[PDB]
């Protein structure tokens, strides 16, 4: 605030709220495996070469 | 306003000042201390451009 001189109005006293919100945006990515890589993953037939 | 050449340019300096009302969209003339004289000086050399 300013201090005013003769003959112009003074300023008043001021308080100003403001509010501010978030946003959401979420992400998604697949990835798909077949069913012969989740056999041969875990089983291993007669164990050769 | 015919004074001498120092008193004239004093008198330029404080009284030859116009204002003008900034919030419309015609010109009116303002009154003292609501909003800043304007410097016109065709009123000191009594000239339009």
């Amino acid at each position: 605030r300013v201090a005013s001189g003769a003959g112009l109005p003074t300023s008043r006293q001021t308080t100003i709220m403001v509010t501010k919100y978030s946003e959401k945006s979420p992400i998604t990515i697949p990835f798909e495996l077949s069913a012969a890589c989740l056999t041969y993953l875990r089983e291993t037939f007669e164990g050769t070469i | 306003a015919n004074k001498t050449l120092f008193k004239t340019i004093d008198e330029y300096l404080l009284r030859a000042k116009d204002c003008i009302r900034g919030d419309t969209d015609t010109q009116y003339v303002c009154v003292e201390g609501t909003e800043q004289l304007i410097e016109n000086p065709c009123r000191l050399t009594q000239e339009a451009l």
